[PDB]
Formats: structure tokens, sequence, C-alpha cells
């Protein structure tokens, strides 16, 4: 039973170690708009008779 | 180095752990010369173990 004891704590100590890490790269991503419709500023001024 | 005194700290807690589960690994009477000081018997057990 003392030798039971005394290999299970030895066991524990051998499963301590560690395997690997996982982690996510998103740093200096950005999601995107999408714009529909392209600014134009033109407006077309005309005499009343078309002169 | 800190890698070094890390894990004996680990490990040293892990072992203590699994020795004071279920019924204890050693006897009473080992206990009560540990614990004369007024310390617990995990920690006097630990630090003899050290």
């Amino acid at each position: 039973e003392d030798m039971a004891k005394i290999y299970g704590a030895v066991a524990a100590v051998s499963k301590n170690v560690n395997s690997s890490v996982t982690y996510e790269v998103k740093r200096g991503t950005h999601e995107l708009i999408k714009v529909p419709t392209i600014p134009h500023n033109l407006v077309l001024i005309q005499s009343d008779n078309g002169k | 180095t800190s890698g070094s005194i890390i894990n004996h700290a680990n490990n040293l807690n892990k072992v203590i752990n699994h020795v004071f589960a279920d019924k204890p690994l050693i006897s009473e009477t080992m206990l009560k010369i540990l614990t004369i000081d007024g310390t617990t018997g995990k920690d006097g057990y630990r630090n003899w173990l050290d």
C-alpha cells in the first residue's frame, strides 16, 4: 500500500508536463465596409431662356 | 532559475496533495512530531520533504 501511494505520487509529477499552446492571430485585421454609390459633386446650372 | 523554482513548487504541492489524500502515507506519530510547533500536518511534512 505504501508503494502504491509512492508510485502514484511520482506519476502525477510526470503528468504535469505541458503539451503545447493554442491562440488566435487577429491583431491588425479590420473589417471592410462597402460604399454603394460614387460621391459625385457636379451640378448643372442653366438660364431660363437656355442661352 | 525561475523555471526551476516554479517547477519545484508546483511538483511539491502535487505530491503533498496526493500523499495526504485517502489514507495518509505517513503515520500519526510523525505528524505529532511535525505539528509540535503549531504548524499543520500538511505544512510540516512539506518542509521536511523539501
